[PDB]
């Protein structure tokens, strides 16, 4: 079966280079051009480069244009890109794809896509979670159901995982996307919804780990007086 | 500069169905137009080339067509797997894609559970305060939430998050944080988040004051 | 064979 393996993802610091690669297998990886492409939330997917048959035969997008590199090592069935000056902005999701490649004619369109490898460019610190209670009223019921949850907060890099009750509580849970905040932390909030009658007479317990940090904490999320 | 704009933004569907969309370009991209599926979390995958061609081992149900500035795909028998998000592609003048078309499972409205979490004095003891406003479970995605401090609707100091339309019941949930630092928390009384959305007759509001909830 | 880029637009030699 088409392969296409990338390496795995993590962080960088803006100035520096870094090199991904990609290999290919179960094809004959010489008889196809290959391609770079990134993707971001707000700019969407963004073509960056191609390499054709010949490995010195190659073209970039005017926003990369002697910054990166492509290359390949047929030898080793390889396509690189080397990244160089890496600026916050270049922080994306970055996949290998193969070029349809003359197969029925056509070209510059990518027939086969790898999974990606996620590059952070970031001059934050590595930094566990702050985890606050995000604490359940009477008050605050809405329809016999209560909300309550817990916000992670000021940690770096993602991911973080969260939990309830150690995996015991699953039902009307919500762990919401982590969203970057301006100080280049992370932040996200879980939550889930209970029966409002469940609140004095069951324990809530929001469990986070974030092995970035190999951090752990259990946080006990109780209801207020309202 | 070559601009792919791709319509609608979002398609409200049921499996069984046919979806039509479209791209369009800013100028003529001949036939040089493609079509990628993106299911969450996966790698794009290659439907149609050249405008009106199927890739290797595509089904005929992906049907693309159109030349110049104007291209359709259309997709028959929607399956469960097809609901994700579609990209078009022009390789006319260098290399640009759409910014997407989402499909999504259409469902019977339902309107959000709205919850507001005053900061906790252990985050407030840290120098900072968010004030978290839950919308839960609802349907369609389109939600709005206005922060009012002293009852002057509030901007920039907002962030907002949407989960994925949940496979259990199709409905979407969302958290919007306002974030202050605490000395400026510490200068307002009354905090509010006021929730529009189509299940709602007219906007809810909760509320709390600082120092209580 | 080779592929060419001329002012954006892609050829096949
Ligand atoms: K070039
Ligand atoms: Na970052």
């Amino acid at each position: 079966e088409v392969q296409l393996l990338e390496s795995g993802g993590g962080v960088v610091q803006p100035g520096r280079s870094l090199r991904l690669s990609c290999t290919a297998s179960g094809f004959t990886f010489n008889n196809y051009g290959m391609h770079w492409v990134r993707q971001t939330p707000g700019k969407g997917l963004e073509w960056l480069a191609v390499i054709w048959f010949d490995e010195n035969n190659k073209y970039y997008a005017d926003s990369v244009r002697g910054r990166f590199t492509i290359s390949r090592d047929n030898s080793k069935n390889t396509l690189f890109l080397q990244m160089n000056s890496l600026k916050t902005e270049d922080t994306a999701m970055y996949y290998c794809a193969r070029d349809i490649s003359l197969v029925r004619d056509a070209f510059i369109y990518f027939d086969f896509w790898g999974l990606g490898t996620l590059v952070t460019v970031s001059s934050a610190s590595t930094k566990g979670p702050s985890v606050f209670p995000l604490a359940p009223s009477s008050k605050s019921t809405s329809g016999g159901t209560a909300a309550l949850g817990c916000l992670v907060k000021d940690y770096f890099p993602e991911p973080v995982t969260v939990s309830w009750n150690s995996g015991a509580l699953t039902s009307g849970v919500h762990t919401f996307p982590a969203v970057l905040q301006s100080s280049g932390l992370y932040s996200l909030s879980s939550v889930v919804t209970v029966p409002s009658s469940s609140l004095g007479t069951q324990t809530y317990i929001c469990n986070v780990n974030h092995k970035p940090s190999n951090t752990k904490v259990d946080k006990k999320v109780e209801p207020k007086s309202c | 500069e070559l601009t792919l704009t791709q319509s609608p933004a979002t398609l409200s569907l049921s499996p069984g169905e046919r979806a039509t969309l479209s791209c369009r370009a800013s100028q003529s991209v001949s036939s040089y137009l493609a079509w990628y599926q993106q299911k969450p979390g996966q790698a794009p995958r290659l439907l149609i080339y050249d405008a009106s061609n199927r890739a290797t081992g595509i089904p005929a149900r992906f049907s693309g067509s159109g030349s110049g500035t104007d291209f359709t795909l259309t997709i028959s028998s929607l399956e469960p797997e097809d609901f994700a998000v579609y990209y078009c592609q022009q390789r006319s003048n260098w290399i640009t894609f759409g910014q997407g078309t989402r499909l999504e499972i259409k469902r019977t409205v339902a309107a959000p559970s709205v919850f507001i979490f005053p900061p906790s004095d252990e985050q407030l003891k840290s120098g900072t305060a968010s004030v978290v406003c839950l919308l839960n479970n609802f349907y369609p995605r389109e939600a709005k939430v206005q922060w009012k401090v002293d009852n002057a609707l509030q901007s920039g100091n907002s962030q907002e998050s949407v989960t994925e339309q949940d496979s259990k019941d199709s409905t979407y949930s969302l958290s919007n944080t306002l974030t202050l630092s605490k000395a400026d928390y510490e200068k307002h009384k009354v905090y509010a988040c006021e929730v529009t959305h189509q299940g709602l007759s007219s906007p809810v509001t909760k509320s709390f004051n600082r120092g209580e909830c | 064979r080779q592929l060419i880029n001329t002012n954006g637009s892609w050829h096949i030699n």
